[PDB]
């Protein structure tokens, strides 16, 4: 319901994943790093359109929703933390517990019957990896490991990385970064020459349809995603050309890359070995609402010891940092503030023309449609609305 | 432990009644067909009255926001209401009928 | 009318309240003071989501509306007084009289029909006090009177002003400043503590519902208001505590001011005694358009000479409006702002959750909903629309 | 559907004209001069909501919609031509040929069965008197004579202009240039005593409607317009009076121009003679969206020979353009402005108060919703729909 | 005083006819059934001609916004118009339609 | 090959379809409308979506990824966002054989 019914009984092959447009709830969600957030400083963030607040008490991260119950104020307008435990809303001083989000005092008022009655949503936070995930869901949450991609959990993985705001709905950026065609707006980045790396400028599929893509769906951490086989038996092109004349080359680099591509729910790519055949990436496109997301980029690299885990980070801002998640990965933002107005109106979900490579792209969208956790509702933000 | 409401006949089905207690919160009497039910007057989402409210079959709806609960269990039925009412045990004895002033 | 169907049927016990985005029509308005507007120099405004045009003539004020009948644009684009008692528009020329609206020449065709066969939309305004009052309404105005707080007219009252636009619906100003418990945003007044207030966190109510306010339903001029007696047999909170332990403290000032505070319709606050025990405040809440309102304070004080008021003018400037107009209600201000989110999309008056001290604010809400004159909609605005 | 329907039943004597917020569609429209579009330097722009793209290939003009017809990206936001007769989209490199649009290359895949099976919206492009025209519709074109006033493509009249993006719907710019009682903006012009022309500050009609005007529907080209005639019965109106008084005269120069006035589908006006009394002065007012259009201004004047020319183009850049394009003209542009709020929400449509004179814009208005040849709607611009 | 204006049997039910009067303004006439009224036939909202619309019932619907009056009352019956119309009374003597000179 | 078997008529019900791979060649969709036979490409001209996992209604098919349509008999374009027309493949019954052309229609 957060889409026209009529485009969505047209799309029959994924209307859910179409009416997500606020993302999907009930899913572990990165939303920013552990050296961001101190002890005693609440920092500020919206996640799926919800306002809300992270705190650090005694080192561990606590989440309540930003805004009071009584006049729906935004706690953080002015901070008044007046115990480790609790923060009091700065309107009529409506106090709550960090811990359970409970209604423990209101200060101008000790007696009225709303103390003790009343609770604050709060959401379960998590820290991995030196990262800071938050389950934008109800209920007892589910192991991180269900929302994250393989090996990112891994004991001697090191992970680093960046994260910023973009002008895009998520679902731009997923597509984006799990598309097997677009690697061409990439042939003229510097990590390509510099790095010497091999890239094709798209491939030439082969086979059938079922091989261009691998659906994980028995996965016993729960993991949901899909694979991108389409170089499995597609020729690689690096000679692209227009009348039969070869108007440009793919790159001939000698570090093999990329040769493993996966996407999973709710929303994280995985590229495997990249930007570096020792390396991997890992990135998430974070619903802050419908028209912005968190583009959270992680590289990992595996370290059995405080050492060279002190190289990896020396190289990752001297040379991965600025070369790749940068200097590489900026295409794919603009890439992606591109295709905003053709879906802005939900109409390019019917009018896009898909070529073969899309394939892989309709895998996702059908995954996603099948195996999400809840689709949010502007209600979700607003507060649910029923009639039993 | 049980209070004086009223005779049973004073009140005509599908209405409420408010009962006010000295010292204490007021609490809501429900006749929904020919059986009684009781709870606390005050809505839980606010301060409204849901003796001024409207009842719909063995559901009250709160004049302020049109939250509602059923009279029975005291369970929420319609949003913004997320907080059980409180339901007090209700007992007609010889054509009156009485409220248990205490919480089930 | 202005409001989701939906959201209306919900709020039964002041439905017209929340359907008054745009304000309440045919109320008499503040909206500048008499020394802002001099002799032949129109004056532009907005006011109900009207554009209107206030001019002095030979002393006295007139008020048309800022929209030629002819193509609809605003006069005031390049104003043209070509005669005393008129205003001619600067596209063709079609002139009226300020005195009655009336189309009495057209420069472009002496000999159109239109002549003296149509009628610009003018509106009764009244200066007392110094202020500019707008009757935004139809018919025979009502006495002045019954629009304002008692007192505020009485002939020894010296009331001085100030009067800005602020960003926020004006119903979130007017119950901002009717509610009890707001006061805990003014514990670090400047004015509180220099001015040595007695000013507390809040207020355990006493004694029932029905004594918490004074709903005045007449008055010898019509007036319609409601006071806030929470002080009456409430137990005022000096000590704010948490889990039992005192994490803050009101002001223990000598002097007691404020014992008497009510609302009245059309929206306007009288707050007796303040900032001192010899002086009282008044200040309304204008709607401009859904979003804006003018704050227009005044602070009165009886005096019996020229001497007095001069000496007042003084210590208003000099004191009061610094420390008390600005100082004590620029905290007002920012907190009326916190609210508009929540409210923005009509949601929040349905999934506010309220607490004692907020008897006040339904009290008004429910006066203003029996009482209004009128509520004013976008139709009033482009043109009132009917078919038959 | 452009239009709220009920708002269409109103205006039953020119519902399609009212409608047509966007423009019409089926009809030639200047976009630009021919010497502000060179070689191999593409060009973008916004026609009747429409994004395209203009390319300049062995000297002749060719158009394709700015739009990739895969992720409906604007192929502008980082150009590729790797071919003299085709353009590259940056994101898959799907290629197009210029010359029709045809999908005649993929680069990131050769064996595409998409290659060939599609074609990307093309729009014919003529150049005539240095104007660049670009025929906003389907199908094969009608003679560009068809929407041209009379004269301007005559063998020795000289063209010369100014084009600018103004905010206001390009209606509103039609009727303000064949609005008869106007000229009362321009009273106090420069060009108007510079150049010793007479002006009147309008007009006492005179005769019957039929005889306000002239409207061409019998022209063998096909143009369709209506001549403001207002003049040859009417009484200029040289001393404006307010109650009988003199209290503002017209100019009383020697020159007598703007003899003839007409206003053409799909939206050209015709001044003559004007500025001087050997020029004549064609105005265009393009639909670029509902908010905004091109006020596309020429000036013609008979040349024999190419010193005239240049004698002419002289004179235009020191005296014309500044002193009547610009000088005279910029004062209907505030004057379209103003009116935007009241035709905004399509209200004035059906509020406007109109006098004698707008006869003319009537008639306009009628020819326009008779003789146009189609309504451009926002499915015009996302993809036209259709269910079996 | 009166103007003979048509017969009867000159205008055909549910029809408008404009009654030109030299140097004052027109009239409108209407057959609503067997009956007859008359109005000023320019639309108080503006230079429309009301012999030019849509008459359904006693209520004349303007061509040009869709105002509406009532011809019997000449009371607005629609907006915008705001500006009660002219009305005169007609009366019909052997078949022959007569209209005031005067409201 | 000219004729390409395809299954027996009986087969197939009436408001059926069925798809034809062809080595070397984009696949085929057969509709079986009352009792006649008809056939088209099988991949719709909007994008890559298989004819034959959609939904036939009468005469007109529907492409299960955005909605749009052809009729069956002529390849025209039936709905939106479909332009551009379906190729269409002669079929013939031989024997109670339904049999599908090679070659498109011209
Ligand atoms: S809005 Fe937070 S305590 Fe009132
Ligand atoms: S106070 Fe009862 S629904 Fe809000
Ligand atoms: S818009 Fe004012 S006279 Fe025409
Ligand atoms: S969006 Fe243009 S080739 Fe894909
Ligand atoms: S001119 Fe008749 S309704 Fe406007
Ligand atoms: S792929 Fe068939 S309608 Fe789009
Ligand atoms: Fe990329
Ligand atoms: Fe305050
Ligand atoms: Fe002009």
């Amino acid at each position: 319901a957060n889409v026209d019914e009529a485009i969505l009984k047209r799309v029959k092959g994924w209307a859910p994943y179409v009416d997500a447009k606020l993302g999907f709830r009930n899913h572990w969600y990165p939303v920013m790093f552990s050296k961001e957030i101190n002890e005693g400083e609440p920092k500020t963030l919206k996640l799926l359109g919800e306002n809300l607040l992270v705190n650090r008490i005694d080192g561990k991260l606590y989440c309540l929703k930003d805004r009071c119950l009584h006049r729906g104020v935004q706690l953080s307008v002015k901070v008044e933390c007046k115990t480790k435990s609790t923060i009091t809303c700065w309107y009529h001083a409506w106090t709550y517990r960090w811990e359970d989000g409970v209604l423990c005092d209101i200060l101008t008022n000790p007696t009225s019957a709303q103390i003790g009655r009343q609770k604050l949503k709060t959401y379960p936070v998590q820290e991995a990896k030196g990262c800071v995930f938050i389950y934008l869901g109800d209920g007892d949450p589910p192991p991180l490991a269900r929302d994250t991609p393989p090996n990112f959990l891994d004991d001697d993985m090191e992970i680093l990385g960046k994260n910023q705001i973009i002008k895009s709905n998520w679902r731009l950026a997923v597509e984006n970064g799990f598309d097997p065609s677009h690697i061409y707006i990439h042939k003229d980045s510097i990590l390509v020459k510099d790095n010497d790396l091999a890239l094709p400028l798209g491939f030439a599929p082969g086979g059938d349809r079922k091989q261009q893509t691998r659906v994980v769906d028995d996965d016993v951490v729960g993991r949901k995603g899909v694979y991108d086989l389409i170089g499995e038996h597609g020729v690689p092109v690096f000679e692209g050309t227009i009348g039969g004349e070869v108007v440009r080359e793919g790159a001939y680099g000698e570090k093999i890359v990329a040769n493993d591509i996966s996407i999973w729910l709710p929303g994280v790519l995985k590229v495997n070995p990249w930007p570096n055949p020792d390396m991997m990436q890992f990135e998430w496109y974070v619903p802050i609402d419908e028209n912005t997301h968190y583009y959270f980029q992680t590289l990992g690299k595996p370290c059995a010891n405080d050492e060279e885990r002190k190289k990896y980070e020396q190289e990752f801002e001297s040379k991965w940092k600025p070369m790749a998640l940068e200097g590489f990965n900026n295409d794919d933002i603009w890439a992606r503030e591109a295709m905003v107005d053709f879906y802005a109106d939900d109409k390019g979900w019917v009018n896009e023309i898909l070529f073969e490579s899309d394939e892989a792209i309709v895998a996702w969208r059908k995954l996603a449609s099948e195996h999400n956790q809840g689709i949010q509702t502007q209600a979700h933000v607003s507060g649910l609305e029923h009639h039993h | 432990i049980w209070l004086k409401v009223c005779a049973a006949s004073d009140m005509q089905p599908g209405t409420i009644r408010r009962v006010n207690r000295v010292g204490a919160a007021p609490l809501a009497v429900y006749r929904v067909g020919d059986q009684f039910y009781a709870t606390e007057d005050t809505c839980t989402h606010g301060i409204a009255s849901l003796s001024e409210g409207t009842l719909d079959g063995d559901v009250i709806e709160c004049p302020f926001h049109g939250g509602a609960f059923n009279v029975c269990t005291g369970m929420p039925a319609s949003s913004p209401c997320t907080v059980p009412l409180g339901v007090f045990e209700v007992e007609v004895k010889e054509g009156e009928v009485y409220v248990a002033g205490e919480k089930k």
